[PDB]
């Protein structure tokens, strides 16, 4: 019983190490997004400027 | 300053080095301007006030303590704040060839002058959150505390704090890292 | 089915009285079967059973662990990273 435990406890951990590293990868493309946005945003400043 | 940040260091890594230590001296350059421009700044509620200014007939708003900007950088995902660590994470590299000269004390000062400012983020957060909880630009600023427990880009997980020990494995070679990783 | 064909058809030489005996008291007649035990060698003979036993046991055990600490060091990792 302890090596189904450990087995399935397994899964969990693994689980939750790639979901961790996949919010990782949502938090850098929302960054990259957070760019462009600025992008964006610089152009808009410099029209309101002009 | 938007010449320095963004066309500069930003772009510091995608610029041709024929003599190699020029990139790190370039990065050592732009640090030190923004090092210093931090190292005066005192959060003050003028600064999230923004104030107009009649400037060519134009109300602009006028520049907040002259780190307020670089706070902001750092205290958000910024390419900055990743170029921090991106820097920081290939001279732990670096050090751990432990190699000769080639571009070395540039890359001592460069790095010590990123932990600096490191240290300088920690020391005035407090108040400066304080300030702009009692101010409320919308602006979301993360104590650095969590940022640092940040998933590295290269590391794929938070090795940013496990990085910055590994230095001190280069003590006996390097006092002054050391010295400023364990503050 | 094999259990009873094996249990039955007496072993190798204990009388049957005593054999169905021991097959009438037998606690967890799934999960053991009566075995035939020959005096004292035979006795040294089960303390190495239990050895071998205890062995592949310690064993198994310690390969859980090494699943568990693995499990535990990785779950460090991943709720180290859900933070950042």
């Amino acid at each position: 019983t302890l090596h189904r435990e450990m087995e399935k406890v397994k899964l969990d951990q693994k689980r939750l190490d790639q979901e961790l590293d996949f919010i990782l990868s949502q938090q850098k493309e929302l960054e990259d997004l957070l760019t462009p946005l600025e992008e964006s945003v610089k152009e808009q400043s410099g029209t309101i400027y002009l | 300053l938007q010449f320095l940040r963004d066309t500069v260091f930003l772009r510091y890594r995608t610029r041709a080095y024929r003599r190699a230590a020029e990139k790190w001296e370039v990065a050592e350059a732009v640090l030190d301007v923004f090092y210093k421009l931090l190292k005066d700044y005192e959060p003050q509620p003028e600064d999230f006030v923004d104030q107009y200014v009649e400037l060519q007939g134009e109300e602009r708003v006028a520049f907040k303590p002259p780190g307020f900007s670089l706070m902001h950088h750092l205290l958000n995902e910024s390419p900055m704040l990743e170029l921090c660590l991106s820097l920081m994470e290939e001279g732990v590299t670096q050090l751990d060839t432990y190699a000769p000269f080639p571009g070395k004390k540039h890359l001592e000062k460069a790095v010590a002058y990123c932990f600096m400012l490191l240290n300088l983020t920690l020391q005035k957060e407090n108040r400066f959150m304080d300030l702009l909880r009692e101010s409320h630009l919308s602006m979301i600023v993360t104590p650095l505390e969590q940022l640092l427990q940040g998933i590295n880009p290269r590391s794929k997980k938070a090795d940013n704090v496990v990085n910055i020990a590994r230095y001190l494995c280069h003590g006996n070679s390097n006092a002054e890292l050391a010295f400023e990783s364990a503050k | 089915v094999q259990i009873k064909q094996l249990i039955q058809n007496p072993l190798s030489g204990v009388d049957p009285i005593i054999w169905e005996q021991a097959k009438v008291d037998n606690p967890d007649p799934e999960r053991l079967i009566p075995v035939p035990m020959i005096g004292f060698k035979e006795l040294l003979r089960r303390l190495e059973v239990q050895d071998q036993m205890t062995k592949q046991h310690q064993s198994r055990l310690d390969i859980i662990s090494e699943d568990i600490g693995e499990l535990q060091k990785n779950q460090t990792t991943t709720m180290a990273k859900i933070g950042q």
